[PDB]
């Protein structure tokens, strides 16, 4: 098949930039390229066809180009509407196949997360289970890092991750890392720690409790 | 009656270019009066018969034209894991122009196509093409309908139905007031013949270049058959527009069969929808009845008439003998929703070989006397067989049966002088409707202007 | 207008099979070709297949050989897409496509029929408080939902009241069963001084449970 | 008594001979006063006229030419008479009528020229097979009809051009059945093979080396070779003095006038001959099918007789083209050709079965009558043919012709020929209006006025001038 090599994966910019996004072929395919975009939780638009024909209702700030197995697409002014994901395709050659992905997001200025951890409920641990919550509210970039650590000693096995998509007020992200144990394995050991890794420190954030002490 | 044939007008083309094959008046966006000729055997660039079309300014002394310039280069598209391929070598670029509004149509009737998937291919075949061009502006658009992307085998599989590998779209053309062209493909379902019609605006909206097949939804095409009687047929030869059915809402199609039912020829008046209204069947085989039809009232009663030309037909002479001179038929449409009955007038040539009738054009009110009046074609006719053709006046009983103006051929032997024919058209201004004539044996197009009755 | 409504979202058992629907509107089904593509978070977009309605003849990606079978009815206007052996890898959401006006391309797309594939049971969420541990001006709560199947779940605080300044982050399945968490964010004044409930909603199991916020 | 000749008044003895054929004029001087010299010849001699002074002219009819009709047409540097008489002597004054007569034979042993126009597209495959041994199986049926036979074969598909050739891929146009299993000669218009000869087993080994080829469309060009093969007097060969058929086989229909325009082509047929030295149709993509009349016009004038031996599926439609191309015979051929040869015979009895008169150059001022004499002595009035004829028979056809008036010029000569014969019968008129009295005038003569007036055939006529 024919391999479609989409860049970048993301890219943080502002309204009224001049962004461009390549689509790289494994082979030659002549300008038989089309591009697609794909609003947050929603279904698919076309834009491109045949390389450089806009797609009718398109507004004419949307512009593809390229040829051979080079392509590219370029939004003059973006629009807050123009945030969202970005897929090439090709259909030179059955089967058709699409390229990686892109995703326009909102740039803003560097925030350090909220955080704050959670031992288990009085519910929960009469049931048998055990979870530690730690929340990161609140950060940009979005790149992040979680580290729990159990008695000071980290712990890998058991942990639920969870991200939120860009906020639409402040333009932070957030998440949700959930550590599970069982009842009794909960009560082997006391300290729990859950560590975060960020651009904005270079020292990890740290919050952490204390089993039974409080 | 009143056309002058003292001080012509002559616009030339190249040598063996046959322009002249095809000819029409075009008024551009501000109702100045030009002439669009086709010339189906212009050179193109690897020095080969590819066809051409010109835009000629309306002059008094005529000469050269300046060229209406169209895409020339064969096309290649690799997609879908198929390969597309446009031939436009001999394809006769301008066999049939048309003009509408500020826009120029012309066609390519021979234009081949293929498609090759792996050993496998469609066959190269003639699906034909137009070329459609708004000469101020610049913009192109094609529009070819009966090109496919179905392999051989599959034809063969389903006894070719719906085979539109051959059908030269474009042969003949017509466009309604509304702006919808409707092209003649003859060679449709398998020489069956078919009708192609589309609105002009989306012609140009849906056209992108080299995309080669491309969907226009609000095209409609004719019906295959398996009717015996329209195999062979060449359904679509000549084509043309009226009113018929009483509403004025609805046009309907005039088409030509000139080989209908084993060569005896037929005339179909159709709806939008290919619907056949009335049909008119052909009085004596290989006559080719059919080869040409015009719609114009010519009675002054408001309603559409119809006329066909037969060229080849045999009249009978004495000694139990047939000589070959042509004839044109006249219908009358009745009042109200009735049938078309037989012809109203026979008109029938008198040269021999002379093809009397190979072109119907109407003229207008030439003499402006209330009642619309035609010209015939003779392009082999005449005492010397150089071409003639004859101006028939309409009158409150139809046409009257002897022609008040007969035009010789400027032209020396050969030129096919009248093989074209426009009319109904003031190209100088001066509130007569003139007649333009093409000679494409002699490369060249004559004007005649109509003036105030002597 | 040119518009492709497609089935709603399908649950469906490991082995079964299903049958996705895609009706033209405002348009003939006949006119073009019928695509189909697969979607998910991790392996992004691929293509499974073509028809041509006017004859019934297709084209399939070979990863699909097997499960995927493309078809189309032009009496209700609609072509279909049929998975059989249905597997938690086929979870994924399926557009039907068509093109504008070239040929080959991928212009209109339908608005996508969900599928998720598992044996698990319709079950009932467990609800439980997140209260911070025995400072600052600003105090953060939250709340574990665990346990439940199938998705959605709806999630408010204080019935709706308490709508700014939260987090509900998406629900994460967890060896058959999802997972889902919500964070929010007030003054140090505001709690435990005023009540704060998580109100959780299960409609499959037809089960609304709240959680009264009590600090330790 | 007085009569039409002198109550008519006339003043001189052309005017006299004007009045009816009856009228005679007296140019002798002693004749009385009162006496009219315009009468009966009768009367004139009645009144003491000199019988060498009476101007009295009779139309008659006599033979010039008189061969007899031949009973064998075999031998001969073609010596054979057809027609009887071959050249007579008319005379006629004005407003008469004469009567002469024509006999007509259908000559026993007549050579007779035979050339297959064959089609050879795919569908045809199995009718080359079944007549591999046609030639010799001919000539033996043949023989029992005539002692000179000679027989030619050519072969037409369509115009290789397309859209009736298939031109993808590059193999198909050397083989245009390579889609198939099977191979097939490249499509050819129309080819000539085997020239009119007597050696009859030239045409089983020429038959033997052909093969089909293979078109896009039902309609074929084989109106394309029928013009050829007609025009081409010399390549195909036929004999001045024989009977020519040219046997049109085919299984579907034929292309005709200006469907050429759906290959691009509108040069209209010129009816000439264009086979060269390759022996085939080199204007075949440059021009187009000829037109029904065009192709009538070359049959006549080159005495062929056109046979269309046709599959039953088309049968009714060469039936109808027959009917619109005179003398053409239609037979019904099988879906193999294992018939062609009863139907060949069965068109040659049918040929020589009719007798039709044909006139030639007649003057504007003559009308003509004609009687058929056919079958045992039966006369049938208003008739100028015969039909139910076998070989051997002989028909007659009595004539009268009719002078209106006198014409200018007093000597012309028409002819009388039957349909596709090699003999005709010449008619010389010449048209007595005029006396011998006036070839001895006397201009400005002195018993006239004083020399004011001519003197001819004893009257006094005003001269020139006057
Ligand atoms: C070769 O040439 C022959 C001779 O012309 C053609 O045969 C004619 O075909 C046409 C159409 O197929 C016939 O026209 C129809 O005539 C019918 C009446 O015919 C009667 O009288 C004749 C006289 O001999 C009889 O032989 C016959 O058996 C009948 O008793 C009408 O009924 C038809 O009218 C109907 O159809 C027409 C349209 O076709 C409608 O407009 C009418 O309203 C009505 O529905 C029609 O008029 C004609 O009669 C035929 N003649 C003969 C002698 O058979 C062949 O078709 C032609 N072949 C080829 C291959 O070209
Ligand atoms: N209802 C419709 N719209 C409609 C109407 C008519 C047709 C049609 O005419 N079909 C052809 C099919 C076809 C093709 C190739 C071959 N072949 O190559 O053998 C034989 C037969 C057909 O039947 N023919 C008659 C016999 C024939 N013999 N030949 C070979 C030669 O003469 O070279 C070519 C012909 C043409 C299709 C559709
Ligand atoms: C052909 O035969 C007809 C008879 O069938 C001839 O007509 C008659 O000819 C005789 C000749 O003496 C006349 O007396 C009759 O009056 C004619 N009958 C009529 C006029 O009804 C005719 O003359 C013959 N013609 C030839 C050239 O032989
Ligand atoms: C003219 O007719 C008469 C009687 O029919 C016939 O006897 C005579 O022979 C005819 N004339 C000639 C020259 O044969
Ligand atoms: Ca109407
Ligand atoms: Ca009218
Ligand atoms: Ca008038
Ligand atoms: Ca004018
Ligand atoms: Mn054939
Ligand atoms: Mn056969
Ligand atoms: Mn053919």
């Amino acid at each position: 098949d024919i391999l479609m090599t989409q860049s970048p994966s993301s890219m943080s910019v502002s309204l009224g930039d001049t962004v461009s996004i390549t689509c790289h072929a494994s082979q030659g395919i002549s300008s038989n390229i089309g591009w697609l975009q794909q609003k947050p939780g929603k279904s698919f638009m076309g834009l491109i066809y045949y390389g450089t024909n806009l797609v009718d209702g398109v507004p004419s700030r949307f512009s593809g180009s390229g040829s051979g197995a080079d392509y590219s697409l370029t939004i003059s002014s973006l629009d807050s509407e123009d945030f969202a994901d970005y897929y090439c395709v090709q259909y030179a050659q059955l089967p058709y196949t699409f390229g990686g992905g892109t995703k326009l997001e909102i740039k803003r200025a560097d925030a350090a997360p909220t955080v704050s951890i959670f031992p288990p409920s009085s519910e929960q641990l009469t049931s048998g289970g055990a979870s530690v919550v730690c929340f990161l509210n609140n950060f940009y970039p979005k790149d992040i890092n979680v580290k729990w650590k159990i008695d000071g000693s980290e712990r890998q096995n058991g942990v639920l991750n969870s991200w939120t998509d860009q906020d639409s007020k402040d333009s932070t992200y957030s998440m949700s890392s959930t550590l599970t144990l069982t009842k009794d394995e909960y009560e082997r050991h006391n300290s729990y720690t859950c560590e975060a890794t960020h651009k904005t420190s270079t020292s990890p954030i740290v919050k952490s409790f204390n089993r039974n002490e409080c | 009656l009143n056309l002058d044939p003292v001080q012509l007008t002559f616009y030339a083309g190249p040598n063996g270019s046959q322009f002249g094959f095809s000819l029409d008046f075009h008024k551009d966006s501000h109702g100045r009066v030009a002439i669009v000729v086709g010339a189906p055997r212009t050179l193109g660039p690897s020095q080969e018969e590819t066809g051409g079309v010109f835009l000629c300014p309306w002059r008094a002394e005529g000469g050269q034209c300046p060229s209406l310039l169209f895409d020339l280069r064969d096309e290649t598209r690799n997609v879908g894991s198929q390969t597309l391929q446009t031939f436009k070598a001999r394809q006769g670029l301008g066999a049939s122009v048309v003009s509408w509004s500020d826009v120029i149509v012309a066609c390519a009737p021979w234009q081949h196509w293929n498609v090759l998937e792996k050993t496998e291919e469609a066959e190269k075949t003639p699906v034909g093409s137009c070329f459609l061009a708004q000469p101020e502006s610049g913009r192109r658009a094609e529009y070819s309908p009966c090109r496919g992307n179905t392999l051989s085998r599959i034809y063969v599989e389903n006894d070719f139905s719906w085979d539109k590998r051959y059908c030269e779209a474009g042969f003949s053309s017509v466009v309604t007031q509304a702006g919808e062209l409707v092209l003649g493909a003859p060679g449709g379902y398998y020489f069956l013949g078919l009708l192609a019609q589309a609105p002009v605006a989306d012609i140009f909206s849906s056209y992108r270049p080299g995309i080669l097949l491309w969907h226009v939804s609000s095209q409609s095409l004719s019906f295959d058959s398996s009717n015996p009687e329209y195999f062979d047929g060449y359904w679509g030869y000549s084509v043309a527009v009226g009113e018929f059915d009483g509403d004025l809402n609805t046009t309907e199609y005039v088409v030509g069969a000139p080989t209908w039912s084993w060569t005896l020829g037929a005339v179909e008046i159709l709806d939008s929808y290919y619907q056949r209204l009335h049909r008119l069947r052909g009085e004596q085989m290989a006559s080719y009845f059919g080869h040409s039809v015009a719609v114009t009232d010519v009675n002054g009663d408001g309603r559409h008439d119809l006329l066909v030309g037969a060229p080849l037909y045999m009249e009978s002479r004495a000694d139990r003998k047939l000589a070959e001179v042509g004839r044109v038929y006249l219908f009358l449409q009745p009042r109200g929703p009735h049938a078309l009955g037989a012809p109203s007038l026979l008109l029938t040539g008198t040269q021999l070989y002379g093809r009397f009738g190979s072109a119907i054009a109407p003229l207008g009110d030439l003499d402006r006397d209330g009642y619309n009046d035609i010209a015939v074609a003779a392009p082999y006719g005449g005492p010397s067989g150089r071409g003639q053709v004859l101006v028939f006046l309409g009158q409150s009983e139809g046409l009257r049966s002897r022609p008040s103006q007969v035009l010789d051929s400027p032209f020396p032997t050969g030129s096919a002088f009248g093989f074209s024919l426009r009319g109904a058209v003031d190209i100088d201004d001066n509130g007569y409707p003139d007649l333009i004539v093409g000679a494409y044996g002699a490369n060249q197009v004559a004007v005649y202007r109509a003036q105030p009755v002597v | 207008e040119v518009q492709l409504q497609q089935s709603g979202a399908e649950l469906v058992k490991p082995g079964a099979s299903v049958k996705l629907s895609c009706t033209a509107s405002g348009f003939n089904i006949k006119d073009t070709y019928v695509h189909w593509v697969k979607q998910r978070p991790e392996q992004g977009l691929e293509w499974i297949g073509r028809i041509d309605p006017a004859n019934g003849y297709t084209k399939y990606d070979p990863k699909f050989q097997g499960k995927a079978t493309i078809t189309a009815d032009t009496s209700s206007n609609t072509a279909y897409l049929q998975l059989s052996s249905l597997t938690s890898e086929d979870t994924a959401v399926y557009y039907c496509v068509r093109p504008l006006y070239d040929y080959y391309a991928m212009d209109y797309w339908g608005q996508g029929t969900s599928v998720t594939v598992s044996s698990a049971k319709t079950t009932a969420p467990s609800v439980y408080p997140l209260a911070p541990v025995c400072t600052g001006s600003s105090v953060t709560l939250g709340c574990l939902v665990k346990g439940y199947f199938p998705e959605p779940v709806t999630l408010t605080w204080n019935s709706g009241s308490l709508s700014s300044g939260v987090h509900t982050f998406p629900a994460v399945l967890q060896s058959d069963l999802y997972t889902l968490s919500s964070s929010v964010t007030v003054t140090s004044s505001t709690w435990p001084s005023q009540s704060i409930t998580c109100n959780v909603a299960h409609p499959a199991s037809s089960t609304k449970v709240d959680k009264k916020i009590e600090p330790r | 008594g007085p009569n039409i000749c002198t109550t008519r008044g006339v003043s001189s003895c052309q005017q006299c001979l004007a009045v009816s054929p009856m009228c005679a004029w007296c140019s002798d001087e002693a004749l009385p006063l009162g006496s009219p010299r315009c009468d009966l010849k009768e009367n004139l001699l009645k009144d003491n006229c000199a019988p060498e002074s009476i101007e009295f002219p009779v139309s008659e009819a006599r033979v010039l030419e008189d061969r007899p009709l031949s009973d064998k047409g075999s031998g001969d540097s073609s010596q054979v008479t057809q027609v009887s008489p071959q050249r007579i002597a008319l005379r006629l004054r004005p407003d008469d009528s004469k009567n002469f007569s024509i006999q007509v034979r259908q000559v026993e042993d007549y050579p007779v020229d035979i050339y297959y126009l064959m089609d050879l597209s795919y569908s045809m495959k199995d009718d080359l097979w079944s007549i591999q041994n046609l030639g010799t199986k001919l000539a033996t049926q043949m023989r029992k009809l005539t002692s000179n036979l000679r027989i030619g074969f050519g072969a037409f598909v369509d115009k290789p051009v397309s859209p009736y050739m298939y031109i993808s891929p590059p193999e198909a146009l050397e083989n245009p059945c390579y889609d198939m299993k099977t191979t097939c000669l490249p499509m050819f218009g129309y080819k000539h093979v085997l020239t009119l000869t007597d050696q009859v087993t030239r045409f089983n080994e020429e038959v033997k080396k052909q093969s089909v080829s293979r078109n896009r469309d039902a309609p074929e060009g084989g109106f394309d070779a029928i013009m050829q093969a007609t025009v081409c007097d010399e390549k195909i060969g036929w004999r001045n003095d024989a009977s020519h058929l040219l046997v049109f086989t085919t299984d579907a229909k034929t292309h005709i006038a200006l469907d050429g325009r759906l290959a691009g082509i509108v040069q209209p047929n010129d009816g000439q001959c264009h086979v060269g030295s390759d022996n085939h149709y080199s204007a075949s993509t440059t021009m187009d099918y000829p037109s029904l009349g065009l192709m009538t016009e070359k049959l006549s004038q080159k005495n062929i007789n056109l046979i269309f031996a046709v599959t039953e599926n088309v049968v009714n439609l060469y039936q109808n083209y027959s009917e619109l191309i005179p003398g053409t015979t239609v037979g019904v051929l099988s879906m193999d050709s294992s018939n062609v040869l009863q139907l060949i015979v069965d068109a040659y009895g049918k040929i020589r079965s009719k007798v039709e008169l044909e006139v030639r150059d007649l003057p504007e001022e003559l009308s003509l009558s004609f009687n058929a004499t056919c079958l045992n002595n039966e006369v049938i009035p208003g008739l100028k043919s015969c039909m139910g004829l076998k070989i051997g028979d002989t028909v007659s056809f009595s004539i009268e012709a009719k002078v209106r008036g006198c014409p200018q010029e007093k000597e012309k000569s028409f002819t009388i020929k039957p349909v596709g014969f090699k003999d005709s019968l010449i008619v010389q008129v010449t048209f007595d209006c005029d006396c011998a009295c006036q070839a001895q005038a006397e201009p400005n003569s002195h018993r006239c006025n004083n020399g004011n007036g001519t003197f001819e055939c004893g009257v006094c006529r005003c001269g020139p001038g006057w």
